[PDB]
RNA sequence: GGAUUUUUGGAGCAGGGAGCCACGCAUCGACCUGGUAUUGCAGUACCUCCAGGAACGGUGC
């Protein structure tokens, strides 16, 4: 898929995700699989209540990805 | 490295009995002897009980088929 | 019918977000293309469960607690 | 050695030893804090240790900033609409700076969650009351120079200053 | 570059120690991490990384008897080196307990230097009085008081002290 | 295919269309669809002729639905009876 | 047994009294007339048991695989 | 057989839909492809415990559909033939 | 036939609808098989989706910026604005 | 703390930043006039240069060159009127000393960068000159926050609203020239001659998003003029005039969407139970709808322009248009301110791949070539 | 082309009452006062014990 490719493009840059249940993991993309598995580093995690914490490395399974900011530096694709 | 399936196949070899945790669905878990199973994570098993965690009371099965859908996890239990 | 790119978590303890807010602790012992784990001398978040399966599924999120 | 959006771009970020994102600017010899936006509110704390800045002032509103290490600069005085650009400040440390009078420690008290802070090797240290001082007119700090501020020295500070 | 500190008050929560501890070991240097845990054996304990050997030795010399939430910290030279620090960065004797080497002249004295290391609980040889006042032999009844000692003035602006490989 | 459809649990749609006699579909909004079943799918989308739709709000609730199409996840339960009779 | 597996053990018990309960928490008890791939079942004689209590006599009925939590002989 | 072409021939035709949320959604079919996804004209869309809002475009991802209430006109036998 | 109906789509200004009741409003760029979506220059609303409502438009806005949505937890789209020109 | 010392910091840099910009305006004299042009048409009042000096782009005797980059310097000198105002602001808000100065008297240090730190951190970030920008705005960058549609001011990209619009009528019968014959509406046609019903939800949506638009596009082409005085001159004329509207037929008519005989019914109307719902319902977007008109009113060029574009761009055939948006995109992307023996080569061994993994992973063709790499300056 | 990462669903359902203020049940967690034990060189689900306090936090019905 077209997103798939473009979400390829940002590993190695600082995104944001937020998870089926609302935490929002925001750190480095190390790997991005096809089907939005995502394995990021050091992470600052924002829970549902607002509380923050630190984590080193995380791994995160695509399904339960409910989405992703990129940066805007990728936006610059566009023949589709 | 043990792959999955074959912890199961192993649960299955064993006999051990089996206490399965099921997806959405905290007050209640599963347990059992694993018989078979197959492709889908379908269970078949004996003496079955399914167990209320916040009641401390047990409901008496036998012969069980759980779909594989429910699973969330699979431990094994000494009794 | 790829595999999950887990082969540096191998060995490793990680802690795991299950649905139903449920989290557990273990050693990655191994996995299959739907992301299904065996998980060694896993703790119930304290209590030992000991080795057990948790179907890919029901996986939200793991962290390694260590470093890879 | 301004503070640059370029000074702050190429320095060393990373997660520190206590689970928090820091951006580390030790040792630049900076004078004045400015151009923070350039950080774009992404850290826990900022980490300044050893540098020349005179005075706590010039931040951007940055609500994730919650940790400020000021070792070892010159600050004399502390800005007033600290809260207002770090409305969740929760740890301070000044160690070995120029804070000399007990008033200049006064616009600590609007930093509503401030609850370590460590002015130590700071001249105010030796004047007398320094610690009740602190505890009434900050009384939101529950650690003060890494010792717990206890109940009874709440209230000997009531008496005194009430 | 990481010291041992023990003595301390074991009441308080875990993250709170950790986070006063790098707090307070801040101005020193930048603190790598520290691990500290509360079992029956390492309670009132934790080890101080540091990225700089310097500012390892100026903590330890500086902070020793430290009051922190209430008690005077101990503080010393880690037996071993750190895992962080080993994977960091990549003789049978070392480290060596007997430095012995010059270029610590200037008015510099016996006293003086039998003061420096008598900081140290290893404070067994001095040799520092002849015309030279130059020439130091610091025999420190073990490495990590001897390694406490020449880590606090590990760069007498340069020294020269040569443990005895 | 067809004989999975003609012998298997789908019979009962397989019945239901030859016959064009009734069933109920309990269904996971909470309602239930009553009424005659003019087409089915494997995955039990149907295409339905007199519907009478029945909820519950406690106060009971139906409505008349002439023509319609149901998307087969919403099933819980199709039942055949002596209800056509 | 043997390796005994889901797909013969459901065959086994075709013809015979089964008891079907669904992730929702209903179950209904009756004659397993059959079943198919996806694992959709057909009962006869069907009873509706809520909160373990016989609620309806339903008949024959066609429950949707998804529904399914397990199935016991009974 | 695939009831899913039966709903591919209803371009130009009005209906409402129910969806799974409980949204109600009454406009004009201008496409369903095989996955239901289905788009319309000149909607009147009332998501549940809301006054409807009018939309001059609506593009549903099939899954979302409970049901589709049909033209009570609609000659289905007709629509049913391959 | 075609497979236009999301390509017509394409460049313009979306409003999108989540599961949970989310408004996602972007600039749609790329989608797929699934209905991934590319919105570029996106905002999230969660109060109300204004039509001129008299008090305020804009409750709970926030700036997100480019961003990826999963299909899954897609409902549905409506045009929003015309493409920008840029 | 000597305040004495501060304050007098403060009067310096003030005067240091009034000499930038005056040293900017002095330069390119467009970017006052421009700037002090469009001002003339919001404060009648201001006082502009002799068109000569405007033409020839001089401000006494000596014509400049004439210069995307005024803008830029127009945003630049924004922000140094910011910083102005901050400091202008904090400003209006002996031997003990001395004694003090002789600490630490050791340092071999020279002390050149007070003033010269200033200067130079606010005059014309380059080795030398690469860049227009000082160092004070060095990361500021049009792009962010003009299109390419838009040109830095020079058009509005309006087919945006045309989309959303077709959306709203729920048609097509619209083109987007027809569009802005419709915006052209906007001080009685857009009340009395309105594209829909000003009481549609749609419509007044719609009216909200573009009015936003217009007036945001408005102050980021002026960043020179005070965007707070224009923002309440608006505002006072809003609420004191706009029964502004009369006719001497109906009367005065409401924003209630009626007319009244005479101002008398007027007024004893403006506090009736129906004014005071519609007034406290459609308040947000009555004003709207005003600044969209005044906005417009004050942009009417940009508007012009514009639907000028629109026309040409579109008697346009396939390569022109092409040509066109090549020429707006380089606009857009561009610096702010200029700087045969076949069995030959097999016998001698060459053409034969090969590479050097030392060197950028290099590609060298030949084996004699290859090894007289070894001796080389790379 | 309905069996774990998307399109044939794990969804569905449950909050007002009393005089701006306050709230049923169950489970887990730090947590706060006193007092008390330990002086131990580590890489961590948590980490002394004793008594008192919870107008604390999260999750489910």
């Amino acid at each position: 898929g077209v997103p798939i490719k473009v979400l390829h493009e940002a590993e190695g840059h600082i995104v944001t995700c937020e998870t089926n249940t609302g935490e929002v993991y925001r750190g480095k993309l190390i790997e991005a699989e096809d089907n939005m598995n995502c394995q990021m580093s050091n992470i600052t995690v924002t829970y549902r209540d607002g509380r923050v914490a630190q984590l080193e490395q995380v791994y995160i399974r695509g399904s339960k990805i409910r989405f992703l900011i990129l940066p805007d530096m990728l936006k610059n694709m566009l023949k589709s | 490295m043990v792959q999955p399936i074959n912890l199961i196949f192993r649960y299955l070899q064993n006999r051990s009995r089996i206490q399965v945790w099921l997806y959405e669905q905290v007050n209640m878990r599963i347990e059992g002897c694993i018989i078979g199973f197959d492709e889908y994570m379908n269970l078949v098993l004996d003496d079955a009980e399914e167990i209320h965690s916040k009641t401390k009371s047990r409901k008496q099965l036998g012969r069980i088929m759980l779909k594989g859908d429910n699973i969330t996890l699979l431990q094994s239990v000494s009794n | 019918a790829h595999p999950p790119e887990l082969k540096k978590f191998m060995d490793k303890k990680l802690s795991l977000k299950l649905n139903g807010g449920r989290h557990v602790q273990g050693i990655l012992r191994g996995f299959d293309p739907f992301m299904n784990l065996v998980i060694d001398e896993c703790v119930e978040m304290q209590n030992n469960i000991g080795m057990v399966v948790i179907r890919g599924n029901s996986i939200i999120m793991l962290e390694a607690l260590e470093r890879v | 050695v301004k503070l640059t959006a370029e000074l702050i771009e190429q320095a060393a970020q990373y997660t520190n030893a206590v689970r928090d994102r820091e951006l580390d600017l030790r040792g630049y010899k900076i004078p004045v804090i400015e151009n923070l936006g350039a950080t774009l509110d992404q850290f826990d704390a900022i980490d300044f240790s050893d540098n020349e800045i005179r005075k706590l002032d010039g931040f951007p509103l940055l609500r994730r900033l919650k940790t400020l290490l000021v070792n070892n600069n010159r600050i004399c005085r502390i800005g007033e609409g600290l809260d207002q650009a770090l409305p969740c400040l929760t740890e301070l440390i000044l160690t070995n700076n120029s804070l000399v009078e007990l008033g200049d420690l006064d616009p600590l008290a609007s930093l509503k969650s401030l609850t370590y802070l460590s002015i130590l090797r700071n001249p105010v240290t030796n004047k007398k009351h320094y610690r009740l001082y602190v505890i009434y007119k900050v009384p939101q700090v529950r650690v003060l120079d890494f010792q717990k501020v206890k109940l009874k020295e709440r209230q000997e500070a009531e008496k005194m200053f009430k | 570059h990481t010291i041992y500190i023990n003595n301390m008050n074991d009441k308080i929560k875990k993250e709170e120690l950790k986070r006063s501890l790098y707090a307070l070991f801040s101005q020193f240097g930048h603190v790598v991490d520290i691990v500290a845990l509360k079992t029956m054996k390492m309670r009132g304990q934790a080890f101080v990384i540091f990225k700089e050997l310097g500012s390892s030795t100026n903590a330890l010399r500086q902070l020793q008897g430290f009051p922190f939430y209430g008690k005077p910290m101990r503080i010393q030279y880690a037996k071993t080196d750190s895992d962080i620090i080993s994977k960091m960065r990549g003789p049978d004797y070392p480290p060596n307990y007997i430095l012995f080497l010059n270029n610590l002249p200037e008015e510099t004295n016996e006293m003086m230097l039998s003061m420096l290391f008598n900081q140290f609980p290893g404070f067994k040889e001095v040799r520092l009085v002849p015309g030279r006042h130059d020439i130091a032999f610091v025999e420190f009844e073990n490495d990590g008081q001897a390694g406490a000692a020449r880590d606090a003035l590990q760069g007498f602006k340069a020294m020269k002290i040569t443990y005895a490989k | 295919e067809e004989e999975e459809f003609n012998t298997g649990p789908l019979s009962v749609l397989t019945q239901s269309v030859k016959n064009n006699t009734q069933v109920l579909i309990n269904c996971r909004n909470n309602k239930k669809l009553l009424g005659r079943v003019k087409a089915f799918d494997r995955h039990c989308n149907m295409v339905l002729e007199n519907v009478k739709e029945m909820w519950t709000e406690p106060v009971n609730k139906d409505r008349y639905i002439s023509k319609m199409f149901l998307r087969g996840d919403s099933v819980i339960v199709v039942l055949r009876n002596p209800l056509i009779a | 047994s043997l390796p005994l597996n889901p797909k013969p053990f459901l065959n086994g018990l075709t013809g015979k009294p089964v008891m079907v309960k669904l992730k929702w928490g209903m179950e209904y008890k009756g004659y397993l007339v059959s079943v198919d791939g996806y694992m959709n079942m057909q009962l006869a004689n069907t009873e509706e048991y809520i909160d373990g209590a016989l609620s309806g006599h339903l008949g024959e009925v066609l429950i949707r695989c998804n529904n399914v939590l397990y199935i016991r002989g009974v | 057989m695939k009831l899913v072409r039966f709903l591919m021939k209803l371009s130009h035709e009005t209906v409402t839909i129910e969806l799974k949320n409980g949204t109600q959604v009454h406009g004009t079919i201008t496409g369903v492809d095989v996955s239901m996804n289905t788009h319309l004209k000149a909607v009147k869309m009332t998501l549940k415990n809301r006054e409807p809002v009018q939309l001059e475009t609506l593009s549903i991802r099939g899954n979302n559909i409970r049901y589709f209430i049909l033209p009570d006109s609609l000659p289905l036998d007709t629509l049913l033939v391959d | 036939g075609k497979s236009s109906k999301m390509l017509q789509h394409i460049d313009y200004r979306m409003r999108c609808i989540l599961q949970d009741g989310r408004i996602f409003i972007g600039t749609f760029k790329a989608f797929d098989k699934h209905m991934n979506l590319i919105l570029c220059d996106c905002d999230e609303f969660r109060k109300i989706k204004p039509k001129n409502s008299k008090q305020a438009e804009r409750e709970e806005k926030r700036v997100l910026g480019l961003v990826l949505l999963r299909g899954e937890n897609l409902v549905s789209m409506t045009v929003e604005g015309p493409p920008p020109k840029d | 703390e000597t305040i004495l010392e501060q304050q007098r910091r403060y009067h310096e840099e003030k005067e240091r930043l009034m000499d930038v910009m005056a040293k900017e305006m002095l330069t390119k004299k467009s970017t006052l006039r421009d700037q002090i042009n469009s001002d003339h048409r919001t404060r009648a009042m201001q006082d502009r240069y002799m068109e000569v000096s405007g033409n020839l782009r001089d401000l006494y005797d000596d014509k400049d060159g004439l210069r995307a980059e005024f803008y830029n310097r127009l945003k630049q000198i924004k922000e140094f009127h910011r910083k102005h105002p901050n400091e202008i602001c904090v400003p209006m808000s002996l031997k003990a000393r001395e004694n003090p100065s002789e600490e630490a008297q050791n340092l071999v240090e020279f002390t050149d960068e007070e003033g010269y730190g200033r200067y130079l951190d606010l005059h014309d970030y380059i080795n030398l000159k690469a860049s227009e920008k000082l160092d004070y705005i060095t990361y500021l960058s049009i792009f962010d926050q003009l299109f390419d549609i838009p040109k830095e001011r020079k058009n509005a990209e309006y087919k945006r609203y045309l989309e959303m619009l077709l959306e709203y009528l729920q048609d097509y019968t619209d083109r987007v020239k027809p569009l802005q014959d419709q915006n052209e509406l906007f001080f009685e046609k857009k009340w009395e001659n309105g594209t829909f019903p000003g009481w549609p939800k749609e419509t007044s949506s719609a009216l909200t998003h573009a009015g936003a638009h217009l007036d945001l596009s408005a102050f980021s082409s002026w960043e020179e003029l005070a965007s707070l005085g224009l923002d309440r001159l608006k505002s006072a004329l809003l609420a004191l005039g706009l029964g502004t509207l009369e006719e001497r037929a109906q009367r005065l008519f409401s924003t209630k969407s009626l007319e009244s005989l005479d101002t008398s019914l007027f007024a004893k109307n403006p506090k009736s139970k129906g004014t005071k719902r519609d007034t406290e319902r459609n308040k947000d977007i009555a004003f709207l709808e005003a600044q969209i008109y005044e906005y417009v009113e004050i942009l009417g060029e940009q508007r012009h322009l514009t639907h000028e574009n629109v026309q040409r761009k579109q008697a346009r055939t396939g390569e022109e248009r092409e040509e066109e948006e090549e020429e707006q995109i380089s606009e857009s992307e561009s610096e702010d301110e200029e700087n045969i023996p076949y069995w030959l080569y097999k016998l001698h061994g060459l053409n034969i791949n090969y590479n050097c993994e030392i060197c950028g992973n290099y590609t060298y063709r030949g084996p004699k070539a290859f090894q007289r790499h070894f001796a080389e300056w790379r």
